[PDB]
RNA sequence: GCGCAAGACGGACCAGAGCGAAAGCAUUUGCCAAGAAUGUUUUCAUUAAUCAAGAACGAAAGUCGGAGGUUCGAAGACGAUCAGAUACCGUCGUAGUUCCGACCAUAAACGAUGCCGACCGGCGAUGCGGCGGCGUUAUUCCCAUGACCCGCCGGGCAGCUUCCGGGAAACCAAAGUCUUUGGGUUCCGGGGGGAGUAUGGUUGCAAAGCUGAAACUUAAAGGAAUUUGGCGAAGGGCACCACC
RNA sequence: CCCCCCCUCCCGGGAGAGCCAUAGUGGUCUGCGGAACCGGUGAGUACACCGGAAUGAUUUGGGCGUGCCCCCGCAAGACUGCUAGCCGAGUAGUGUUGGGUCGCGAAAGGCCUUGUGGUACUGCCUGAUAGGGUGCUUGCGAGUGCCCCGGGAGGUCUCGUA
């Protein structure tokens, strides 16, 4: 069955992307999908995604802007340290001029480079570049 | 299509999809009311009964149990509500 | 094409789509050509909207008169049914007519004879005629279609919805489509059309020619 | 999927997105609440009971015109079984399919299907006792089919 | 006298048909072959033997068939196969002459 | 040609059709029991997915006990073929083939492709259930009923096409969403022989099933496709160094 | 006499359940007002009565399916089955798919203006001028031909013959 929405939804809109959809769906929702399109949108590779609800299970809109590459996600759920996460970017993402590291923090769902700045760092979430 | 818009189409592209497939959920049957030609009391039913259910009174049976919505007794007058 | 107040449609020209016959389809549906048909009708006829025929082919006419170079733009016929039409379109305006086995050694291989590259390309049909397509493939150019609800679209920059079965229709399009580029391209005013003959580009079975030959003197 | 067949299925209840009382329906809580307990008393099963209030009687839902499903009404009055429905249901088919294969020797695909009831029994067994709402002393055996028939 | 009469039926396509499959559910055919048997015992328990093959040498059994039977499938192709007798009374004189008039 | 008697099997109807977990399943009728899908504004509320221990079922052939064994037919018997056949061929022919029990758990038991779940295109069909909509058929008017036709919905065997994409290519709408490498999970393999061999354990009355080596040799053994081959392969044309 | 016949062409008389229509003709729909709101009474469908309440006194016909359904009067329109003058009459008889208002269906007898213009044909056959079976043809495929009675003329219709 389904046991990993976020991995699902990345694939999903990885997918749709690669194919060269302007808005797509995602059948779940959560906490960790919505802070982790609001980062999304922040630093700027999507455009106004939209949510909708209801008692039972919200859907995602998500609009596009093709400004995305590859958007996958780090399963299972590992644990980095602050003189580890370098380890992981140098293996991991294209360039050190882009490509993003989420990861879970004390502070919430944030990316790596103010990790950084604020020296804290906790559970990865996935990856985008 | 590349620039598919799935936020508010025509509601004929809601009514030929499926009941689940729909972005705003809500399902097809609905309630109705229905009554004998030579009575007074009017009682109400669902759409699919699954059960055979008569009018109030003893009087004549109403409704027939079927595999889709059930068929009423012929000779009956009959409007949808809703609200 | 429909943002202004004269470039809409006149009122004898849904005449003479309604007297060529050029809303009735085939019988299947593509799912490209979805957009242009609005409503199947009885014996499995689908109906395209004649608003968007007109302003397709507004805009493509808008796309032919764009370029200023008028021997560069270039026509293709394969089928014996529009023949006429393509050359003396290409007289009147001053296209570049290929008509009956297009020869696939022309866009591609530069020490032919018959090597000529143009910069718009105007096709009949696509199913009937995908040879240029994919020699168009291999260059820069983009196509011209009139397509029917039945031809597969594929490289096609703007599509025209057409009922290309009959000869009447197609002759009686590509007088309105000059007619627009000779009005657009400013030799023709707007003010007063030029309408004298649309037969010009009409083609009849070779029953009609010995037909008329003896009726004529 | 299904935990027993092949094929997987689509078919199932809707509730919509409107969560309010209808309007045109007029009925209070205690009404229906008093049919509830004629109902019960009359000797049947919580699935019937609603079929027969939404079949007859008009309502959307129960939980649409109170703040409780069916079980926690008969538990409130202490109507409802020790044994929930659809273990007993379970157990009815199972002793019924037993019985059936007594007398029926060479059944193969019968005996596979006692193997698979008696395997959703276990599952739903196990998931009751963890639940604790049946103590862990209840175990279901052949010689228990006279006993929780 | 005692028969065993046996029957066949084919289904019949219609003309504005264009699935060319045009089979029948089982329950169909099941209830068209009890229609069919209580049809055909009906006809021959109640008469004697020349009554009911002056019956038979027309298409009247038969005519019932896709008389009675069109209005669940319809079917065109329906002959008395065969009718098998099995046993046969104690023998006389008086019927042999009473069957050559 | 007419009767009697025994055993086996259910053709044509039978299809790139149905059902079942698979091995498999076709005379009608009567009884019992189970189940996919469809529909649902009914109920419990996390009961979920895959699985070492352990368990059920399992074509034919094989062994132990029976009534009864048509036809076919291992081993065998007798003749022709053949330089030589104890082979192909023909006639007999025991055990077997069918039923009731008692067992081993082996196949190319192969879709040579694990299960669940999400996503990415189209076309036209068939099977089930539901749904809307012209017009015909069950004595000529209505209703839903069975059938005919036009569209929609869900699950399953699918067919055609597709520079989506993948692959060494055959090919695949999954064998895809993979160096731009991470959804969950069980079994399973590292050049080829030796060898599924010997020993040991295990089950079995019985054949064998499961587990499963070592020494030594070896630089190839293998998979895809191309170019004229070469075919007691098919289909065309020619020659008096071929024929009439 | 080419004939017992029979067939074809030309010309008339009779039934029909085709179209535009006439006399008796039955219903559906298209708008307007029930002075205006809130409940009780009695087993019956759209009924009667009251109690609240607006100007001492006077009032609105109802239903429970909250929004259209009955009972009225006005305004005329679109569609509609049978009969051939009407009652008899949709009447015996007539049907298996199941009922319904239920198809087709004469009469006997009686009574009154004393009973329709234009417009095609008709292979037996079960159910019509419809549906559903189903021919002859130059042997092969096809354009024409095929109801009862009467009069004249003729006696080998055609397109290519695997």
């Amino acid at each position: 069955v389904r046991m990993n929405v976020l991995a699902d939804a990345l694939k999903s809109i990885n997918n749709a992307e690669k194919r060269g959809k302007r808005q797509v769906l995602i059948r779940p929702c959560s906490k960790v999908i919505v802070r982790f399109l609001t980062v999304m949108m922040k630093h700027g590779y999507i455009g106004e995604f939209e949510i909708i609800d209801d008692h039972r299970a919200g859907k995602i809109v998500v609009n596009l802007t093709g400004r995305l590459n590859k958007c996958g996600v780090i399963s299972p759920r590992f644990d980095v340290q602050l003189k580890d996460l370098e380890k992981w970017q140098n293996n991991l993402l294209p360039s050190r001029q882009f490509g993003f590291i989420v990861l879970t923090t004390s502070a919430g769902i944030m990316d790596h480079e103010e990790a950084r700045r604020k020296h804290t760092g906790g559970k990865i979430l996935g990856f985008f570049f | 299509p590349l620039a598919k818009d799935l936020l508010h189409p025509s509601p004929e592209e809601e009514k030929r999809k499926h009941k689940k497939k729909r972005l705003v959920q809500s399902p097809n049957s609905y309630f109705m009311d229905v009554k004998c030609p030579g009575c007074y009391k009017i009682t109400t039913v669902f759409s699919h009964a699954q059960t055979v259910v008569l009018c109030v009174g003893c009087s004549t049976v109403l409704c027939q149990p079927t595999g889709g919505k059930a068929r009423l007794t012929e000779g009956c007058s009959f409007r949808r509500k809703q609200h | 094409s429909g943002a202004l107040d004269v470039l809409q449609m006149k009122e004898e020209d849904v005449l003479k789509f309604l007297a060529a016959g050029t809303h009735l389809g085939g019988t299947n549906l593509d799912f490209q050509m979805e957009q242009y048909i609005y409503k199947r009708k009885s014996d499995g006829i689908y109906i395209i909207n004649l608003k968007r025929t007109w302003e397709k082919l507004l805009l493509a006419a808008r796309a032919i008169v764009a370029i200023e170079n008028p021997a560069d733009v270039s026509v293709i016929s394969s089928r014996n049914t529009g023949q006429r039409a393509v050359l003396k379109f290409a007289a009147a305006t001053g296209a570049t007519p290929i008509a009956g086995r297009f020869t696939p050694g022309t866009f591609t291989n530069q020490i032919q004879t018959a090597f000529r590259e143009p910069r718009l390309l105007v096709v009949t049909d696509p199913r009937a005629d995908h040879q240029p397509l994919t020699e168009a493939s291999y260059v820069n150019l983009p196509t011209i279609a009139l397509c029917n609800t039945d031809s597969p679209l594929r490289y096609v920059d703007i599509a025209i919805p057409c009922n290309n079965k009959g000869a009447h229709s197609v002759g009686l399009m590509w007088w309105m489509l000059a007619r627009e580029v000779l009005r657009m391209r400013g030799t023709i005013s707007r003010e007063h059309p030029w309408e004298v003959m649309p037969d010009l580009y009409f083609y009849r079975d070779p029953e009609e020619i010995e037909k008329e030959e003896q009726a004529a003197a | 999927g299904r935990m027993h067949a092949p094929g997987k299925g689509l078919s199932q209840s809707a509730l919509p997105y409107r969560r309010s009382v209808p309007t045109w329906l007029k009925l209070t809580s205690d009404d229906v609440k008093e049919q509830i307990y004629k109902l019960a008393k009359k000797g049947l099963t919580p699935s019937q009971i609603g079929v027969i209030l939404r079949d007859s009687h008009g309502v959307a839902q129960v939980r649409f015109v109170t703040g409780n499903k069916i079980l926690r009404i008969l538990k409130s009055k202490g109507l409802a079984p020790d044994l929930p429905e659809d273990l007993y249901h379970l157990i009815k088919k199972a002793v019924a399919v037993r019985k059936h294969l007594e007398r029926n020797r060479k059944d193969k695909d019968a005996k596979f299907r006692l193997i698979l009831i008696e395997s959703r029994i276990h599952r739903l067994a196990r998931y009751y006792k963890t639940k604790r709402v049946l103590p862990p002393n209840w175990k279901y055996e052949s010689s228990t089919a006279s006993a929780l028939v | 006298y005692l028969l065993r009469l046996f029957c066949v039926g084919f289904t019949k396509k219609r003309n504005n048909q264009i699935r060319k499959t045009s089979y029948a559910q089982h329950q169909q055919v099941r209830q068209i072959r009890k229609k069919m048997m209580e049809i055909m015992t009906r006809e021959v328990q109640t008469n004697d033997l020349k009554e009911v093959v002056n019956k038979l040498i027309p298409d009247s059994i038969g005519k019932d068939i896709e008389k009675a039977c069109q209005s669940i499938y319809p079917l065109h192709d329906v002959f008395v196969r065969k009718v098998k007798m099995l046993k046969k009374p104690k023998f006389e004189l008086g019927k042999l002459m009473e069957l050559h008039g």
